[PDB]
């Protein structure tokens, strides 16, 4: 419920030309949430908004490289 | 500003030469490289 | 005694101008330099598809 | 005690105008020429 | 800084100094040509008299030339100035640049 | 009378509008008759001739104001020499073209430009002022 | 012949040999970085050492032995030193900027935090702190040196100098040992990069500074200094203090705050 | 795109760009004012025999030549800044597109719903269809819906490049590890061109941008077809 | 002992430094380190300008605060005057080296 | 014949500048004003005029039939 | 604080020497002490092949091109891991 | 004798002479480089057929014009010649270090040429931004060579700055205060200050670029959490001041020339000229990010930098106006130098005016990295800095040498140059407005006409350079010896005759306190 | 040590026409020539390297 999704909205935590942290935060936020909702089980569609936002905003090569590194055990972000 | 007359006058003929030589020293070697540009390309 | 410019000024001004105008105009219009002027009021468009 | 006066405070001679001419012409000419020859040099590295 | 009439009288006083010397003469004229003005006849008259005391004709004439020069494109100034100095010129035997032929190239 | 390079720290003669009375006289040494003339100067200037008055002026000054301000014909020479070397430059460009530049791309051929102009008008390049605004679509020709 | 008080300097080969040695060093570095050879470098280094030796020897000859250093001359030297120091400040600034630029906006590739993920900083209360005391102490003893010299006491001057020099050396050894012991390197990202380059150049200056001190020691042994004219010494002290203060700033920025 | 013998800016295709045109007219008007003025006075100073060569008082006139420029500067900055805060102002965009620089081409990602991406390469001159533009054409154009706000995110996978579309008033550097945002809106349908604007190597001159501006309807069908 | 061992300038100063030092003790300025003080610079009271040759360059700052200095050669002989302000200067010979 | 009237002899140079400064300001202004009427205002009108009639859908459609698009035939 | 002690009416080298021996050197001896009893085992950190560390974009131009100047086998792993 | 005099010199005049010689020569190289640029652009298509080489030629052109022609001529050349002469100094503060300042140049220059000879040269632009400038995109020695060249050029100017400041503060007569010193002397001092503060920042940055290339640091490398934007900060932190360094000694000489040939004893508003130079110096350090309006800084930072940049027009305005005011009422001598000076005042104003247009971050979005920039800066460098060089060289030539130039020839020279530079750079404004990128080896066909006219003007300028050489030869060949110079009472540097003896001011000037 | 400054003062003020960098005697000379030799040696060497490095080695 509430998605109705077109593209990521304006987000006053990231108000400037530089949008790097926005992609990054959302990647983090997506995966933290996924963590929580799996060391409990069931649905992750609570986290789904985060997936949609960073999907829209991160370049693919960034997302895949990060994805690799999570699997690799070399991802430098606290999840 | 004032000056003595030339110690060693450079006549019109002499100027003509000085001038012609100066130009050629600039033009020839570049004209050369430029003219052969093509003999350098496709490699 | 009249100076270099009293004697030659008028010849130098005259041939200088002449030689200059001639050769530029020659150069501008006669050796195939492409200027690519605005086609407007110059070129008749043609079907490209 | 160095030489002082016009034509004496420069590291080159102006005693002969024709020698002066050859000198200047090598000097300025070498400078102008070089980028033409560097470009050449680079095209022939190929 | 002072008025016109003060300035004029000051320069007249300057050129009237009975034992003015050559250096002082040149200094006065060289300074005077610095200003945005053509100097009043009263001053010129003073300065030429000074030439007479220093026994120096050529400078009197050179003074006339600068008067004309400082007028630039105002051709009316110089003939006025001569008109006014005419008794001093006649009294002292001073010829004008034009009278001497020094105005032609 | 002769000026020497080593007199540089001694006062000099100059002819300048704005320095009408220079620091030394033009002629410094007098011949016999010239002394006699400077003697006459100590007398009434009425007594002097016009020739004599010119002389005294010449001993004092090199050039008269009229002389020192004469115009000249130099500008002619300058303008004409400039145009000459400018005309001369065109020779280099003529050379360059002939011996150095190769054929320009086929997109300059006339057929190419005509078709390309058309496409430009189809896609309505600068329709407000620059390019397309100058074409009459209804009459299918350039606006007069 | 002169009635001003300034020094007209004998023609000298050393500008030219310095310039050449600059060519050799940069050539050599290039050679080393790209062709694995060190010969040119060695040459450049030698000739540079030789130029420095002779040029400063002649400065000494000109002043201690020939008396060209009039007060006017000395006033000039006071300015040149100060300026040279100013330029060294701006240089280090560039590295401080780099540190602060990175550590304030930590990128995602570092895990978005400072210090980065995987980096374990040295503890600023351990050797960094001792280092800090060793330089601050030398600041004191050098000042004791200076007062001794001015009051004309040879013995104590020498004693104070020696102590300042020993402290400098100490610093240098602790610092080498820290380098060996550190669990991160220069190739460890922008952390290692900023850390090793800033402390590096600083370490280089502590050396240069120490060298300058030893030179003054020897000139002092040899009675070159009067109780009133000893510019070689004042220069070395200013430089020393500069070295000191840069250290403080590194310690506050990199070791402490950036830990 | 530019046409032969052009003098000023390409026609505006967006609001912001139209706004800059008028701003530039403002500024250029002031430029002519000042330089004609300087020209006139220079020649006023040089065309009289009259002299005044003794010393002159600074005070009075130095004021005029300080206060005037300051006024003029304020007349320039005022509108300049307005426009700058405007090129920034709170957007509400309907779409996000990423562009990524590469030596030497651009790739584009449209990842709001599907995972669509493609490479845009210059058409070689030997392969131009007649009517086509030398060094400006691309095999794959950037199809966007006209008349809507779009977020363009720009970055690079290698060196610096710069993504520009002059007639839209767009220019944003492409910096590796960095995501720069710009905002795009066309008033018209059409084809609008730009070129890499940061030296990125030996083929700098050859990695153009071509946007194809069309109605939502077409844009959707097109994107489904590019999956 | 907290004795000496450091030489003093008086003992150890040499060449020109030493000249400047001694000279100063007798209040003399042979190496032109201090600014001379104008007199009234009239004909009776000229500015006296020491020199080892027959000419020296004077600079005359005609009035305090002038941005422009007037430069000229002063020659041995009768006093000369600043071509700008009129003040008098006279050359006086050697006596920094008779 | 008859005497010449005494003319103006002071501040000729300044007289000349008073006069011409005014010239210089006007000339300078004119130029600016010219650019503003002949270019700037013209430009606002061009834009204004153009969009008033404009129909983006008809624009598009014309472009479509002329075959310019990859996405729309 | 802008003191804790005091001086100015008599002095010189003597005062500064008092500070060398009285405060400066003793602080060093303290900091040295503090360090004697903090040395030893830095628990060698576990190795993770993080991509932002152990950077190699060019071989170093000494050794085997892969060791850093002050390499320490005990604490400085290579890009492939610590050493044998 | 030759070696002692010319390789071991400690004499300010001779050394200044060596700079004039070194600078002219580099000038010939820069010119050639510019003509290559314009040959390539002169018709559509490709001439060199290699764009890495185009990029190299462009990069070398800028390094050569800036570090090897302007700075040595203006600072090293006229600065050494004229500064001591204008203050009554017997030489510079540090004569020997002075000589090393010069000798570091030819080796520096040698390295620059080498960089273009090995591998594929350094085709990076003179800004040398990474990653393009880094060890992947520019692998091998070329970039490293370039860095070292800047290192030696940097040290040169650093030691020089120190020497100029010391000499200017410490070696004036005791009676003369800084407020009695010629404006050229101020202009050098202020410039020396900017050199001192800015070069070491450059030096630090390129040092970081070196280590990222050769020691596996990651200062500018996102992979290691570094940032390329950081490099632009440092470069431009040095870079904007750099531009003011290039023009200030020019302002200084224009002031002397305009006064001299106006028959004036001093410039209008001396203290306002001082003020104006200092303000430019100061402001010149707080505006660097306007070289970065397109990198994605925030809007507020951008609004600050537009605003601070604009402010420079004010103290610059005062100078322009004071020059005009100095002409007012002058006895004008139409000398060749005077003609350079007039041209400068006008052309520089135009260049400065297009700078103002650029200062607006709003417009610069569309103007950054186009020919509009190139147009702007060649107006301020090639008709700014250069015109002052030509002006100063024809004015002081007889003093350096003892001989006179032929005035008619010099006037013919000026005329030709005037036409060439305008025809070169004027059309390039249209190229920028219509949006042609900077640094391109070819261009879409629309842009042809302007580029053609541009390249055409560039040849006309070449004809001037060629005539200039002949003009210098004619003077040394004919040997017209100077006798009298006007206006020495306010132009101290002429007082020792032409050329002045090896040692001047052995007995210093006499100046009263009062 | 002992104070020998006066002695060195005498030697270096000795009116022999030599420049300061040669007034030490024979040692100065040796040292000077060595330096000069390495500088010109080194430069020649580098020209050679520059040259050699300017051509590709395949
Ligand atoms: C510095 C000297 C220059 C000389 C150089 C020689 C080389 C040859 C160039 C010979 C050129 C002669 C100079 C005329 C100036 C024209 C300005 C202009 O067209 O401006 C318009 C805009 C274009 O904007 C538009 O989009 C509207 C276009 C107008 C509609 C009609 C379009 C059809 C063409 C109409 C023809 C108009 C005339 C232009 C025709 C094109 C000319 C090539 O371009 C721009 O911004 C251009 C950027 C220039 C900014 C620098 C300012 C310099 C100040 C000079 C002092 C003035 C005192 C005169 C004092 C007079 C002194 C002579
Ligand atoms: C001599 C060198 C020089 C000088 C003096 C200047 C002077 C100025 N420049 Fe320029 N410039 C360069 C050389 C120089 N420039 C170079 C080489 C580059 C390119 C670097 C690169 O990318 O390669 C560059 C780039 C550059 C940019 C970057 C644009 C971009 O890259 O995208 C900007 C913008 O802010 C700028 C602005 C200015 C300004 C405001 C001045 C001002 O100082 C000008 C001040 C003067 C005046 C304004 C005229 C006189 C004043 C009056 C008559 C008073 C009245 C005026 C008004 C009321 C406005 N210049
Ligand atoms: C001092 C600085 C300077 C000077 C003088 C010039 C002079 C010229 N420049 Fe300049 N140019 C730059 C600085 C300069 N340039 C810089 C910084 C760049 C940026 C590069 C980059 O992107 O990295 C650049 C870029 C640049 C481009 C950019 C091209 C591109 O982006 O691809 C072009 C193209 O036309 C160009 C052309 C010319 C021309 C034709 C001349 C000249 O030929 C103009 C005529 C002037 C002369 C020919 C000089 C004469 C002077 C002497 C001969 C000295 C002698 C003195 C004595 C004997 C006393 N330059
Ligand atoms: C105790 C401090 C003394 C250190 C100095 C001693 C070594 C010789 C170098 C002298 C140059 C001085 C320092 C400047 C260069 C940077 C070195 C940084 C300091 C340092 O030495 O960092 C070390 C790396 O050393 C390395 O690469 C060493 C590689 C050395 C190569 C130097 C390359 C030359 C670059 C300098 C030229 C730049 C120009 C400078 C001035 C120009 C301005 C005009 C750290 O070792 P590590 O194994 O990574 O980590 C520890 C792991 N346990
Ligand atoms: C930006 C710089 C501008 C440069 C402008 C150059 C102006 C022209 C100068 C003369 O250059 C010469 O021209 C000849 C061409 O006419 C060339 O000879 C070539 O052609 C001749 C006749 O066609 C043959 O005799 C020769 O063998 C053949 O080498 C010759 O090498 C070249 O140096």
């Amino acid at each position: 419920k509430i998605k109705n999704y077109q593209t990521a909205p304006f987000d006053s935590r990231f108000p400037n030309q530089n949008q790097t942290r926005n992609c990054w935060q959302n990647y983090l936020d997506f995966h933290r949430c996924e963590k929580a909702m799996t060391a409990k089980g069931g649905d992750v569609s609570v986290c789904e908004w985060y997936r949609r936002v960073y999907k829209s905003l991160c370049p693919i090569s960034w997302v895949s490289t990060w994805d690799d590194r999570r699997a690799e055990g070399t991802f430098p972000g606290k999840i | 500003i004032t000056a003595k007359p030339a110690k060693t006058p450079t006549s019109p003929k002499e100027q003509a030469i000085g001038l012609s030589v100066t130009f050629l020293s600039f033009l020839l070697p570049a004209g050369w490289v430029l003219y052969h540009l093509d003999n350098y390309k496709k490699s | 005694a009249p100076d270099f410019h009293d004697k030659y000024g008028n010849a130098v001004l005259a041939s200088g101008a002449t030689f200059c105008v001639a050769v530029w105009v020659y150069m501008a219009t006669q050796i195939g330099i492409e200027w690519n002027p605005s086609p407007v009021g110059r070129v008749t468009p043609k079907e490209w598809r | 005690h160095y030489e002082e006066g016009p034509g004496k405070n420069i590291p080159f001679s102006v005693e002969n105008k024709w020698r002066l001419l050859a000198m200047m012409t090598l000097f300025f000419g070498s400078g102008f020429a070089a980028p033409f020859f560097i470009v050449r040099h680079q095209l022939l590295k190929k | 800084h002072e008025t016109d009439e003060e300035f004029d009288a000051r320069w007249v006083t300057y050129f009237n100094k009975p034992d003015i010397d050559a250096w002082e003469l040149r200094k006065g004229m060289n300074t005077l040509v610095g200003y945005d003005l053509v100097p009043e006849p009263k001053i010129i008259d003073a300065a030429l008299r000074a030439c007479r005391r220093l026994n120096d004709f050529a400078s009197a004439v050179r003074i006339l030339e600068v008067v004309k020069d400082k007028a630039g494109p105002h051709k009316e100034i110089y003939p006025y100035v001569i008109q006014e100095l005419r008794p001093t010129l006649n009294e002292l035997g001073i010829s004008t640049p034009e009278e001497l032929g020094l105005d032609k190239v | 009378s002769v000026v020497k390079s080593e007199d540089y720290a001694l006062p000099s003669y100059v002819d300048r509008r704005d320095y009408p009375l220079p620091d030394v006289a033009h002629v410094k040494n007098l011949s016999a008759s010239q002394k006699a003339l400077k003697e006459k100067e100590k007398a009434s200037w009425s007594s002097l001739s016009i020739d004599e008055k010119v002389e005294l002026y010449r001993l004092k000054f090199k050039e008269s104001f009229a002389e020192m301000n004469r115009s000249t014909n130099e500008w002619k020479t300058v303008v004409g020499a400039a145009m000459f070397f400018i005309g001369f430059t065109a020779l280099l460009l003529i050379w360059e073209k002939h011996y150095v530049y190769g054929p320009i791309p086929h997109t300059f051929e006339e057929e190419w430009v005509a078709k390309q102009t058309k496409r430009m008008l189809d896609m309505k390049v600068a329709p407000i002022q620059g390019f397309s605004a100058k074409w009459d679509y209804d009459k299918n020709e350039w606006k007069k | 012949h002169q009635t001003h008080a300034y020094h007209m300097v004998n023609p000298s080969p050393w500008p030219l040999t310095g310039a050449l040695s600059a060519l050799l060093m940069t050539s050599g570095l290039t050679m080393w970085f790209h062709f694995n050879s060190m010969t040119l470098l060695m040459i450049g280094l030698t000739t540079n050492m030789l130029t420095m030796y002779q040029w400063w020897r002649d400065v000494i000859r000109e002043s201690t032995f020939q008396g060209h250093h009039t007060p006017a001359v000395q006033k000039g030297l006071r300015y040149g030193m100060i300026l040279f120091i100013i330029s060294e400040v701006l240089f280090f600034t560039g590295f401080f900027w780099a540190f602060y630029h990175s550590s304030l906006a930590p990128t995602p590739e570092l895990g978005g935090c400072w210090p980065p993920t995987g980096i374990h900083p040295l503890n600023p209360l351990e050797v960094p702190l001792l280092n800090t005391s060793v330089l601050l102490a030398s600041g004191v003893s050098i000042t004791w040196a200076h007062h001794s010299l001015m009051e004309g006491d040879r013995k104590h001057m020498l004693q104070a100098l020696f102590i300042t020099i020993t402290l400098g050396v100490y610093f240098t050894l602790l610092q080498a040992s820290e380098y060996y012991e550190a669990p991160f390197t220069i190739s460890d990202g922008v952390y290692g990069s900023t850390f090793f380059v800033a402390t590096g150049f600083h370490g280089l200056h502590v050396i240069i500074g120490s060298t300058f001190l030893i030179v003054c020691f020897f000139r002092q042994l040899k009675f070159h200094f009067t109780s009133n004219h000893h510019f070689g010494f004042e220069a070395a002290a200013w430089y020393w203090h500069f070295v000191d203060v840069v250290w403080l700033f590194l310690y506050v920025s990199i070791y402490w705050w950036g830990s | 795109m530019a046409y032969p013998m052009q003098l000023g800016f390409q026609d505006a295709t967006s609001p912001i760009m139209e706004e800059l045109l008028h701003f530039h007219d403002h500024t250029l008007m002031i430029v002519f004012l000042i330089s004609s003025l300087v020209l006139y006075i220079i020649s006023l100073m040089l065309t009289t025999k009259l002299t005044h060569t003794s010393t002159m008082d600074a005070q009075e006139v130095e004021t005029i030549w300080t206060i005037l420029p300051a006024i003029i500067l304020i007349l320039i900055a005022l509108p300049s800044l307005r426009i700058l805060y405007m090129m920034d102002e709170i957007n509400n965009p309907s779409l996000t597109v990423k562009t990524m620089g590469h030596q030497w081409y651009w790739s584009y990602e449209y990842t709001d719903y599907e995972d669509l991406s493609f490479d845009s390469y210059m058409i070689p001159t030997s392969e131009l269809k007649p009517g086509e533009l030398r060094l400006l054409e691309v095999d794959n154009r950037v199809v966007l819906p006209m008349e809507m706000t779009i977020r363009m995110l720009v970055s690079s996978e290698d060196v610096l490049h710069s993504w520009a579309v002059p007639s839209l008033g767009l220019k944003t550097d492409a910096i590796p590890g960095r995501l720069n945002q710009t905002t795009l809106m066309s008033s018209r349908p059409g084809l609008y061109y730009g070129q890499c604007s940061e030296i990125c190597g030996s083929n700098h001159s050859f990695m153009p941008i071509v946007l194809e501006l069309v109605p939502l309807k077409y844009f959707e069908k097109w994107s489904a077809s590019m999956l | 002992a907290s004795g000496g061992g450091v030489p003093t300038d008086e003992e150890q100063a040499t060449g020109l430094e030493r000249e400047v030092m001694l000279a100063a003790r007798k209040g003399q300025d042979p190496y032109n380190i201090l600014a001379p003080k104008a007199t009234s610079g009239t004909k009776e009271d000229p500015n006296l300008v020491p020199s080892i040759t027959n000419k020296r360059i004077v600079g005359c700052i005609c009035e305090e605060d002038n941005s422009t200095v007037i430069w000229f050669w002063l020659h041995k002989g009768e006093a000369q005057r600043c071509p700008s302000c009129g003040t008098h200067y006279k050359l006086v010979p050697h006596q920094l080296a008779h | 014949s008859t005497a010449l009237a005494k003319p103006q002899m002071r501040g000729l140079l300044a007289r000349r500048l008073r006069f011409h400064i005014v010239g210089a300001f006007m000339v300078s202004l004119g130029f600016a004003t010219f650019y503003k009427f002949a270019v700037a205002e013209k430009r606002k009108k061009a834009y204004a005029d153009f969009y008033r009639n404009y129909d983006s859908m008809k624009d598009f459609e014309e472009m479509r039939k002329a075959g310019i698009f990859q996405s729309a035939k | 604080a802008s003191a804790a002690k005091g001086d100015h009416g008599g002095t010189g080298a003597r005062t500064w020497r008092f500070l060398t021996f009285g405060l400066a050197l003793p602080s060093v001896a303290l900091c040295t002490l503090n360090s004697w009893l903090h040395s030893g085992h830095r628990e060698r950190p576990a190795f993770i092949p993080y991509h932002h560390l152990r950077i190699r974009t060019k071989p170093f131009s000494w050794g085997d091109g892969n060791h850093t100047f002050f390499h320490n086998p005990r604490v400085n792993p290579l890009p492939t891991g610590y050493e044998k | 004798m030759f070696i002692n005099r010319w390789l071991f010199s400690t004499n300010h005049k001779d050394i200044g002479t060596l700079y004039l010689l070194f600078g002219a020569w580099a000038g010939m190289v820069g010119t050639a480089l510019s003509l290559l640029i314009r040959a390539e652009l002169g018709q559509p298509g490709t001439l060199l057929g290699d764009d890495q080489i185009y990029n190299v030629v462009v990069t070398a052109h800028a390094f050569v014009m800036i570090f090897f022609m302007v700075m040595p001529i203006m600072i090293g050349g006229f600065g050494n010649w004229l500064v001591p002469l204008m203050i009554g100094a017997p030489d510079m503060a540090f004569p020997r270090m002075n000589n090393m300042s010069f000798w570091l140049l030819p080796p520096s220059f040698l390295l620059l040429l080498a960089s273009s000879m090995v591998e594929a040269g350094a085709g990076t632009g003179w800004t040398v931004y990474p990653p393009l400038a880094g060890n992947l995109a520019h692998a091998g020695a070329s970039v490293d060579l370039t860095i070292f060249s800047l290192h030696l050029a940097g040290v040169s100017s650093i030691l020089g700055a120190i020497n100029f400041i010391t000499t200017i503060i410490n070696m004036k007569p005791p009676a003369m205060s800084q407020y009695q010193t010629p404006l050229f002397v101020w202009s050098v001092m202020i410039t020396a200050v900017l050199l001192l503060l800015s070069l070491p920042v450059l030096a630090a940055g390129i040092t970081m670029l070196l280590t990222d290339r050769n020691l596996n640091t990651t200062f500018f490398d996102p992979a290691g959490g570094g940032d390329p934007i950081l490099y632009q900060h440092l470069f431009w932190f040095f870079g904007h001041p750099e531009v003011y360094i290039l023009i200030l000694p020019g302002f200084g000489m224009i002031s002397h020339i305009v006064t001299y040939y106006s028959g004036k004893k001093e410039p209008f508003g001396y203290m306002g000229m001082v003020w104006a130079m200092m303000s430019i110096g100061f402001l010149g350090f707080i505006v660097w990010a306007h070289h970065m309006f397109t990198v994605g800084m925030d809007v507020d930072t951008r609004a600050y930098f537009t605003s601070a940049t604009m402010i420079i027009a004010i103290p610059t305005g005062v100078k322009v106006f004071s020059w005009l005011a100095t002409l007012h009422g002058g006895n004008i001598k139409w000398s060749p130098a005077m003609m350079w000076a007039l041209g400068f005042i006008f052309l520089f104003t135009v260049g400065g005016l297009t700078g103002i247009v650029l200062a607006n971050s709003s417009l610069d979005i569309v103007l950054h990295d186009t020919y509009y920039v190139v147009a702007h800066f060649h107006y301020v460098l090639s008709m700014g800095a250069v015109f002052a060089i030509m002006g100063g060289f024809v004015h002081w030539f007889p003093l350096f040498s003892g001989y006179t130039l032929n005035d008619t020839w010099a006037k013919i020279h000026f005329a030709i140059m005037f036409v060439g530079v305008n025809m070169t750079f004027f059309p390039q404004h249209f190229l920028g407005l219509s949006g042609m990128p900077r640094r391109y080896s070819d261009y879409p066909d629309a842009y042809t006409m302007w580029n053609t006219i541009s390249s055409m003007g560039s040849f006309i300028s070449l004809t001037a350079v060629m005539l200039m050489v002949f003009i210098i030869w004619e003077a040394f060949a004919s040997k017209r010896e100077v006798l009298t110079v006007d206006l020495t009472t306010t132009n101290l540097e002429w007082l020792n005759g032409c050329p002045p003896p090896y040692h001047t001011f052995e007995e210093p000037t006499y100046v009263n306190l009062k | 040590f002992e104070n020998r400054v006066a002695e060195k003062q005498k030697l270096f003020q000795e009116d022999n026409g030599l420049p300061v960098h040669l007034k030490g005697g024979a040692t100065d000379n040796i040292l000077y020539r060595v330096t000069m030799t390495l500088c010109l040696g080194g430069t020649l060497y580098s020209l050679y390297c520059l040259g050699w490095a300017s051509f590709p080695h395949k």
